[PDB]
């Protein structure tokens, strides 16, 4: 499971800071824990770890189990199991990937009106006795990348090769 | 020195009763009794300090 | 009530700033001669115990500081001050890894201008479209 840690850790460099990626490792160390290993193994408290938790929930990182452990002393014990599911970080990560690449593939606005308009409005708010762009009901003016979204594409490129080489 | 001799005398007290003794406001009783002793917040006894030579203490206290 | 003795002795071990021998401390402090108040120096790391005769001293951040987040690989967390004792003025050098991101560092969430250190187990922009939406079978069609 070295490449899958290692797609794990490219993840927490992408996503969030060093504390979820030092609490995913920390998970990574110990096979299983149940909702309060993470407590007595960190200094963080459980509420600030809820707010962690709820993050991860956020996403499809990782999976949970609810178990009770049922042995009747007192109210019984709430166990959660937290183990990594690779096939939902796999779709999810992609899913982002791709949509990323799609928002970096992919204009007119008056000051007082604070209106928006397009090309085809263009056509419409042109007026031959000036020349300009006029609005529409204010008849006020009208005012109003690639290369930088591609360089930041190359760090997407070495993830996209990582888990080229996961799958194969 | 003093305190702890009442530490040995008695494996519960407070604060309130160690200011009656020494004087002092709490907050100066409450720092030096985190070293020698520790808080049971729980139980009969609960907010009182227990412990964990008497003599040699007293005259390191002596000393410094 | 063995606790205090160490304290009294190894602060005024700092004040006389010079090793000093345990007949010397128990006459100083004024304790009956004993095994205890040498062991207690022998527990302690802020004293130095050493083979010849008795004499009491008072007691590489960064390999220090790796080498712990080793040992550290069961531990999720650790304390900032405890480190810095272990390797004196290690704060630095712990800040220090953090930047290099490999032991890295976590800037406090109760005073901002300390940072605490942590063990190592080893842009919104950017983050949204490394996150943006998040079902099955546009998995399956990426599978």
């Amino acid at each position: 499971d070295d490449i899958v840690k290692n797609l794990l850790k490219f993840v927490v460099r992408g996503f969030y800071g060093g504390s979820f990626v030092l609490v995913l490792d920390a998970i990574l160390f110990h096979s299983v824990l149940a909702e309060d290993d993470l407590k007595q193994l960190l200094s963080i408290n459980k509420t600030e770890l809820g707010p962690l938790i709820a993050r991860l929930r956020s996403d499809r990182l990782i999976s949970i189990h609810k178990q009770r452990e049922y042995p009747p002393n007192s109210k019984s014990v709430e166990r959660v199991y937290y183990y990594v599911k690779y096939p939902h970080a796999i779709d999810a990560i992609k899913w982002k990937v791709h949509q990323v690449v799609q928002r970096l593939k992919d204009g007119y606005m008056c000051p007082i009106c604070l209106t928006k308009y397009t090309q085809l409005e263009a056509v419409q708010l042109l007026n031959f006795d000036r020349t300009e762009f006029l609005c529409s009901l204010c008849d006020e003016p009208l005012v109003e990348k690639q290369d930088k979204l591609n360089r930041l594409m190359d760090q997407i490129q070495p993830i996209i090769d990582s888990l080229k080489k996961i799958d194969d | 020195d003093y305190l702890f001799k009442l530490f040995d005398e008695y494996d519960y007290w407070s604060l309130k009763g160690l200011k009656e003794r020494t004087r002092q406001p709490e907050a100066h009783l409450k720092e030096c009794l985190d070293k020698v002793a520790t808080l049971v917040k729980k139980g009969p006894y609960a907010f009182k300090y227990t412990l964990r030579k008497e003599e040699e203490r007293k005259a390191t206290l002596g000393e410094l | 009530h063995d606790s205090s003795k160490l304290l009294w002795a190894t602060e005024y071990i700092q004040k006389k700033g010079k090793p000093v021998l345990v007949n010397e401390l128990l006459d100083y402090l004024s304790m009956k001669k004993d095994d205890k108040v040498i062991e207690l120096l022998k527990k302690l790391d802020r004293i130095e115990f050493d083979p010849k005769k008795g004499t009491f001293k008072y007691l590489h951040s960064p390999s220090e500081l790796l080498k712990l987040l080793r040992s550290q690989v069961t531990f999720k967390g650790i304390s900032c001050k405890d480190l810095k004792d272990g390797w004196p003025q290690c704060d630095e050098t712990i800040n220090q890894l953090e930047e290099d991101s490999k032991i890295l560092v976590l800037r406090t969430k109760k005073d901002k201008t300390p940072r605490y250190v942590w063990y190592n187990s080893g842009d919104e922009e950017f983050v949204k479209m490394w996150e943006n939406v998040q079902a099955e079978l546009p998995r399956k069609l990426q599978d």
